[PDB]
RNA sequence: UUAGGGGCUCGAAGACGAUCAGAUACCGUCGUAGUCUUAACCAUAAACUAUGCCGACUAGAGAUAGGAAAACGUCAUGACUUCUCCUGCACCUUAUGAGAAACCAAAGUCUUUGGGUUCUGGGGGGAGUAUGGUCGCAAGGCUGAAACUUAAAGGAAUU
């Protein structure tokens, strides 16, 4: 039986779709299917940052944020425990947890 | 494309029957349903219809009733030879006592009950009941 | 930990509906008054509802609890109910329409004396 | 035995023994809650004729569950008088005769009138499905047909019953898909006799009358406890 | 349902549905029978009354407050 | 239809609640108890001890022996609590 | 006549939602700029005598039910229960009223009116099990799905729902006889219907 | 695969180094064919929406891509707002429509059985095998049996 109506890839009017390798796995995953977070994030922290804006030159200055797209296997998504796994009811719902 | 022409109307009708329309409009029209809604207007399983004398195939537009349960057409128009009239309204009509075949015949188009007294047979069109 | 079953529950909610009269805040009246009143067989069964009864009248000290019948709060919720202003419409004669909500009545007709705001 | 309290308006009413009889009750289509109202209407003797019923199957079910099997006994149960009404029970227990019990209580409160027609010259009281009607349940298409009259019923054992539980003295049943499921087949059956009344003819043309209902001519009483 | 000379057979007539004229059966326990007020010049007044029976069908569409207007804007007392 | 009848009696004499088991085979040749229940039954404490009665018997048949179990509880007890109305 | 529609802008009932229904589309007409829809005021009171006459022809009155789950309702269908001689639930309504004998609030009336059928339609699902007709105080958003006689006003104002209830019962009562006549406007003041903070 | 170019990285084979009872594997380090391109072949994939192709009618709401019309519309031929039209990929909600159920605006309008037409299937193996044919440079493709064997294989949900 169908597991998912969109068969987990949301593919419409291709045949072929791009591909992503995993940044962790190596897998090779269509695009579409790859699972990403786009993590910002700033180099330091939040707790240890204060010794920088203690210690540096120039009055106050922006400690620039590192900007990475993470892409995923499915397999590699489950065992990190990004994704886990859902209910049958719960499954169909595809807005964003933590907005 | 579009081979039958009273075929495409009477799924028109039965739908909009079931789903409890007081009037629906209908497309491309004819000769032939003009004549099909006729003999059901006698039986009295629908009201008035206008017919809209647009310059094409125009639309016909039927009052009807809450009382045709189905309609349907006989795509192959088989031949029947009066013998054989008992023999298709027996596997094909729900009843004996009520319902009707309707067939085209030289002596134009008319049910089984009026093709039985006429004593003269002809091709298979449909029925309604 | 110390949570009550619904026997001790009902038992010490069912007191205060009706003898809420009489049981102050105090305990060890409480203690004393929830023999009198009705039958309770043990004497550690007689305290743990007695310390109930002193639990709800202090939330009822505090604020309006639900669940309890008493019907205090009736005989006043009802004052409550009877009470009534002069109006509240009908103040007074034209009424603050909109561009929009106006146009209605110059459609549908109806005379009345209006705002166009 | 015995003397129930009657809950409902319709338990009030039909033992006073307001309401005539049950098809001013299917006219205004009220749901029988209990069984004792239905009881009450089939008198012994007094029926013309008593409602009669017949155990149809007994099916053990089991789940599993942790250690051991539970298994209890669902009881299919038709009950009829004949003469155009027909009804359609199921109850599932631990023991077997206090699920048959049940059933027939469920039969009762699941009462359907049935009409009946005749299939050509109609002379002498019907005998017959009065059109082809089909009843479907779960993939069992069901069939009844009209045949003259001394046609008897054709069809399944199990056909031949529930038929003859609602009166009917001719048929020609068919029958596609699983048959063997008789929880099903019963079903099919027992649904297509209640379509019978629902399928308009050219006689039901004639605009209706509108009566009051039992609820409307007997509020007064209903008013008082 | 007639036979041989009078005598209407069978158990009672279904009542027909106002909305889609078709037959409301014994078990249909989503049908409905309206009754409507009448009043006389400066009523009140009821009792007399137009009668009118929508079947479980018409109301599980939501199309049962659309055919109740055309049922009493023929009798007189809607304006649509 | 015996098991019925003896807890029909005891239930209409005005007990409370009560049981019957029949333990042994029974239209079989592997061992079977049927159970029979009617009205609420306390298995626990020291209230068991007083507000039951509870008795038991062989029986002896063709093809074995039996077991009967009965248990009846009767009419201050631990749990209920009665509140009196004040007027 | 002239002054009920006078009273329903002041109600703020006209006012409707954002989205609008298929079936709710036709009372609305001429959709404001900011997308608020506004209502046809003749034909909301048309549909209140309309609804009288409905609620008038019944016998025992206590046959009736006024049902509301939303707290703006509580002191509107209290008061409505003593003028027309009504049976009243609010808050929280139980499921396996209507159905369900055994229970010890079987109710089993002949006519059923809801505030919302969104907000109770486990009301208005059991009305389709005992052959009970609806009626509803509708908006833009909610639903007509078994709901005879709709009333499409706004809902989720605390003011808009009181001055439907004092219309009905004053409708009611002079079709009843209760009120001698229209010279008159009524005793009683709108403002036992509403809803205070404490 | 065949014949010339090009050959960075990755990398069936192969090579050692680990792991293990063994490990011709997973992991690691090198690494030829291949990967890329011109010129021929091959003709199959879970080549999938596992739903043939035209046509009619069934039910709404909000999005979206392309084009078109309207507005004393807002900011500067165009961007955006509001509204209607066809044509796309879809999505949500619901059905007295369907289904074995999972689910389905098609899998609906089918025992109340006929709009037109192409191809395919008849318990599970044996078998996509044998033999013969035909296409292919090969690898293999298309067509395609029997003897004997067996009471269950298989589908969707429940505990």
């Amino acid at each position: 039986p169908t597991k998912r109506r969109n068969g987990g890839r949301a593919k419409h009017g291709r045949g072929h779709s791009a591909v992503v390798r995993c940044s962790n796995c190596g897998r090779s995953c269509p695009k579409d299917k790859a699972i990403k977070r786009f993590n910002v994030r700033n180099i330091v922290d939040a707790s240890s940052q204060r010794d920088l804006r203690e210690a540096s030159v120039y009055n106050t200055y922006t400690l620039p944020k590192l900007y990475i797209k993470q892409c995923y296997c499915v397999s590699c998504a489950i065992h990190s425990r990004v994704v886990r796994v859902r209910s049958v009811e719960q499954r169909k719902v595809r807005e964003n947890p933590q907005r | 494309v579009r081979m039958n022409v009273l075929a495409d109307c009477l799924k028109t009708l039965v739908n909009a029957e079931k789903r409890g329309r007081r009037q629906v409009l209908i497309r491309p029209s004819s000769k032939v349903i003009i004549k099909f809604l006729q003999c059901m207007q006698r039986r009295g399983y629908i009201g008035d219809f206008e017919i809209v004398d647009d310059h094409r195939a125009g639309k016909i537009v039927i009052e009807l009733l809450g009382r045709i349960n189905k309609c349907g057409v006989i795509s192959p128009r088989f031949d029947i030879q009066v013998d054989k009239i008992e023999q298709f309204c027996s596997n094909l009509l729900p009843s004996r006592q009520f319902g009707h075949l309707v067939l085209t015949t030289a002596y134009g188009i008319m049910d089984h009950e009026e093709a039985r007294r006429k004593h003269t047979g002809g091709k298979i069109l449909g029925y309604f009941f | 930990g110390r949570v009550r079953t619904r026997t001790v529950k009902r038992a010490a909610r069912q007191i205060v509906e009706k003898y809420y009269a009489k049981l102050t805040l105090d305990f060890q009246i409480n203690k004393k008054i929830s023999e009198e009143v009705a039958v309770i067989p043990s004497k550690r069964m007689r305290n743990r509802v007695a310390g109930f009864v002193t639990h709800l009248m202090k939330r009822i000290q505090k604020g309006p609890v639900r669940g309890i019948s008493l019907k205090l709060q009736e005989e006043e919720r009802e004052r409550r109910m009877d009470f009534v202003p002069e109006r509240s419409e009908v103040d007074v004669a034209t009424i603050t329409v909109d561009q929009d909500t106006a146009d209605m009545l110059r459609a549908l007709d109806i005379n009345l004396p209006n705002v166009v705001v | 035995l015995k003397d129930w309290v009657p809950i409902t308006k319709l338990g009030r009413l039909v033992r006073d023994g307001k309401i005539s009889s049950i098809e001013e009750i299917y006219l205004f289509s009220l749901p029988i809650k209990e069984y004792q109202i239905i009881d009450h209407f089939f008198q012994p003797g007094n029926c013309a004729a008593p409602l009669k019923d017949d155990v149809m199957k007994i099916m053990p079910v089991q789940k599993q569950t942790r250690a051991g099997q539970r298994t209890r006994f669902k009881a299919f149960v038709a009950v009829g008088d004949s003469n155009g009404h027909c009804g359609l029970g199921v109850k599932c227990a631990k023991e077997v005769a206090t699920a048959i019990r049940g059933a027939i209580i469920a039969a009762k409160l699941s009462l359907v009138p049935v009409r009946r027609g005749y299939w050509g010259n109609k002379i002498g009281e019907p005998h017959t499905v009065p059109m082809k009607v089909s009843g479907r349940c779960g993939s069992v298409r069901v069939r009844l047909i009209p045949a003259p009259r001394g046609t008897h019923i054709v069809g399944a054992p199990t056909t031949k019953k529930i038929l003859g539980f609602a009166g009917i003295k001719d048929c020609f049943s068919n029958s596609k898909g699983s048959t063997k499921t008789r929880g099903n087949f019963m079903k099919a059956l027992f649904d297509a006799l209640s379509q019978t009344y629902g399928y308009l003819t050219p006689e039901l043309w004639t605009p209706t009358v509108y009566t009051k209902s039992p609820y409307q001519e007997w509020s007064d009483y209903l008013a008082r406890t | 349902m007639q036979n041989d000379e009078g005598r209407i057979v069978d158990l009672y007539i279904p009542r027909k549905c106002s909305a889609t004229g078709r037959l409301i059966p014994a078990k249909e326990h989503g049908a409905v029978q309206i009754n409507v007020g009448q009043v006389d010049e400066h009523g009140r007044y009821t009792g007399e009354y137009h009668a009118v029976a929508i079947s479980g069908a018409v109301r599980q569409r939501g199309e049962s407050d659309a055919c109740l207007n055309r049922l009493m804007h023929e009798k007189g007392l809607l304006s649509f | 239809r015996a098991c019925y009848g003896v807890l029909r009696h005891i239930m209409e004499s005005g007990a409370k609640g009560c049981e019957v088991v029949v333990s042994g085979k029974l239209r079989a040749q592997r061992a079977k108890s049927m159970k029979f229940k009617d009205g609420y039954l306390i298995s626990t404490g020291e209230p068991s001890k007083m507000f039951v009665d509870q008795a038991i018997r062989s029986v002896q048949l063709r093809q074995g022996v039996l077991g009967v179990r009965v248990k009846i509880m009767l009419p201050p007890l631990p749990d209920t609590i009665i509140v009196m109305d004040p007027k | 006549q002239e002054d009920s529609i006078a009273k329903m802008l002041i109600c703020k009932a006209h006012i409707g939602t954002k989205n609008v229904e298929h079936k709710m589309r036709p009372y609305v007409f001429k959709s404001t700029s900011e997308g608020i829809h506004l209502i046809n005021l003749a034909k909301t009171w048309e549909k209140i005598l309309m609804a009288a006459r409905v609620i008038v022809a019944i016998e025992n009155p206590a046959d009736v039910l006024v049902i509301s789950a939303r707290p703006y309702g509580s002191r509107a269908v209290l008061k409505f229960s003593q003028y027309v001689g009504a049976q009243a639930i609010a808050g929280r309504w139980t499921p396996g009223m209507l159905t369900n004998q055994i229970t010890q609030k079987f109710m089993e009336p002949r006519l059923l009116i809801v505030t919302d059928p969104r907000t109770d339609a486990q009301a208005v699902r059991e009305s389709a099990y005992a052959n009970v007709p609806v009626i509803a105080l509708c908006d833009t958003d909610s639903p007509l799905e078994h709901v005879d006689i709709c009333i499409p006003c706004n809902n989720k104002g605390k003011e808009s729902i009181a001055l439907m209830y004092w219309l009905l019962a004053r409708e009611v009562l002079y079709l009843r006889g209760e009120l001698p006549s229209r010279s008159v406007p009524w005793d009683v003041m709108v403002d036992m219907f509403l809803w205070r903070d404490p």
